[PDB]
């Protein structure tokens, strides 16, 4: 009597993830005339008006 | 790996008025005029450095 056996197994797993985000903003103002307190109030870069 | 660099700088200049200095017939201060008169014609590092 002769008995023989063979077994084999393999597992492969690869994972990849990429994330890229970009955002910019720019502002240019050019005001001529009446450089008093009110135009400094209007010189507020965040609010548009 | 995550990297987030953000530099948001603002340089704002509001000019009140401009000034322009005259080029000819400039009247110097009396102190500066005295200091100039107090300088010898011979090269002297001490007095010139003081001035």
């Amino acid at each position: 009597g002769v008995s023989v056996g063979k077994c084999r197994g393999i597992l492969n797993e690869i994972k990849d993830r990429n994330k890229r985000d970009t955002m910019v903003e720019d502002l240019v103002v050019l005001v001529r005339g009446g450089a008093s307190e009110h135009i400094t109030t209007l010189a507020y870069q965040e609010l548009p008006t | 790996n995550e990297k987030k660099f953000i530099f948001t700088r603002i340089f704002t200049k509001v000019q009140t008025a401009h000034f322009k200095m005259r080029k000819d017939d400039i009247m110097l201060d009396e102190g500066m005029l005295q200091s100039l008169m107090e300088l010898p014609d011979q090269y002297n590092y001490g007095m010139y450095a003081k001035f």
